[PDB]
């Protein structure tokens, strides 16, 4: 779930 | 004056995606294999965007990042179908997927097209029985990122309730601007419906990922979310929040 | 928290996207190639300043002929601010991230002579250590910066979206992380920044203006740009421009 | 005489 988590946490 | 004191919608239309292209070549012969592969491929450009639209949307931030990742999660469907149902109201019953992949007459009849499409024109039709206006649609879609919580809640369950009832509220001053309670019940019933039409699209759609004999490509995004839902639909640790019970 | 959206926020929104200039790095330089290049990116910046001030809360709601004055008057305060910003986040002039003035362009023939009016805007910027929210709010107030001598139609309206930005701009200063005592004081320094734009962007537009009308360069200059160009030259030495002070 | 920015400008 890293480029979701990645793309939110940006 | 009344706009130096910017509203909650009009914020909403700014943050509203732009429209992407599906690169789709329309000189080659179509296949249900080649159009759905191409839909896959846009379809992950346009979850990518709905993240980049909900982080924008006031008060999402704020909640806790799991809550976030679960919402997205739970509702990229809803969002895609919600806007592209929008997309298509706006221009006879054709999916209006991108302005270069139409789904028309010809193409509905594909193998195992309709069996989905309906489902989108679905949302489509209602909203063009509704006559939804612009700013009820911006309302309910931010309402669709907020239909669905873990059974067992969300780790800002406090602000989520919030957020939600302030969107609520938004969207009756859409509605607004006699009849209103009797549109708002309309609208309403529309949100809800939405639940029964995803149940169905994310079915033919995870069913198709996890097919092996239909070689489909899903971008990385969207296969990831896809993995991590197939469970919770077998568990049913979802939790439907209804307007209309 | 803040459902209840501030104009900063939005300002913050509607900030337009970084365009590319297509500028090929294989071929060499020359400011003939150059002045042409930034001509193209710049004409099409112009564009996108009209699709963002249309979203600038206030703006639509003026006269359609105010909207245009004053597009008009401040695309190149415009221009020069959000380019001062971007180098300045970067010492460099960052037309486009295919186009940073770097130290071997900045001495090609007559380029020094424009950039470093640019310059100057980035240099005040970092020297005041300007926060993205007080860049917004500034940016806004350039294109309300300048106005006809003989007023606007909306000149009522206007005032007040103005007289509006100028407190959304003290809430940005106050909202900065910093120390309260030097509040007002940082108010004073960023209006008398926003106050220099104006001989700035006159240095910019008689470099710019007598470029477009030399005879003997044959600069490529785009129409949504000549246009602008060539209905300026004409007020710009007609005096009939009242440039809004912060101090006398 | 602009009749780029008054399009642009009017929708
Ligand atoms: C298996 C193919 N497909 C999955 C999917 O590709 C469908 N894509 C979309 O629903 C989609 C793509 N772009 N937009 C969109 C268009 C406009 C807009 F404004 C916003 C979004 C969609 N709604 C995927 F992966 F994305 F879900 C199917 O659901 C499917 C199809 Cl299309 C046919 C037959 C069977 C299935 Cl499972
Ligand atoms: C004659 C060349 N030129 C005119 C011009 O091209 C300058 N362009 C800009 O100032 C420009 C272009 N993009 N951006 C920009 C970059 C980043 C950003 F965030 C926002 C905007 C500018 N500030 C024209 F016409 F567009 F104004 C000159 O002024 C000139 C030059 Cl560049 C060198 C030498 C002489 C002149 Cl007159």
């Amino acid at each position: 779930n890293a480029l979701l988590r990645y793309l939110l946490d940006k | 004056l009344p706009q130096l004191t910017p509203t909650l919608v009009s914020l909403l239309e700014v943050i509203e995606p732009e429209v992407l292209y599906a690169g789709y070549d329309s000189s080659v012969p179509d296949s249900t294999w080649r159009i759905m592969t191409t839909l896959n491929m846009l379809g992950g450009r346009q979850v990518i965007a709905a993240v980049k639209w909900a982080k924008a949307i006031p008060g999402f931030r704020n909640l806790h990042l799991d809550d976030q990742m679960t919402l997205l999660q739970y509702s990229w469907m809803y969002l895609m179908a919600f806007a592209l149902g929008w997309r298509s109201y706006r221009q006879a019953n054709l999916l209006c997927f991108a302005p270069d992949l139409i789904i028309n007459e010809q193409r509905m009849t594909l193998p195992g097209m309709y069996d989905q499409c309906k489902h989108m024109l679905y949302v489509s039709s209602e909203l063009h029985r509704l006559q939804v206006s612009y700013e009820e649609y911006l309302c309910m879609k931010t309402l669709l990122l907020l239909s669905s919580v873990p059974k067992d809640g969300l780790k800002s369950q406090e602000l989520f309730d919030e957020i939600r009832m302030t969107y609520i509220k938004e969207l009756g001053k859409a509605i607004v601007k006699s009849q209103n309670w009797q549109r708002f019940y309309q609208l309403t019933k529309l949100l809800d419906s939405m639940h029964e039409v995803v149940e169905n699209l994310l079915n033919y759609c995870f069913q198709t990922f996890l097919d092996k004999t239909m070689s489909i490509e899903f971008p990385e995004m969207l296969a990831e979310i896809i993995t991590n839902q197939i469970p919770k639909y077998s568990n049913g640790n979802i939790k439907k929040l209804l307007f209309h019970q």
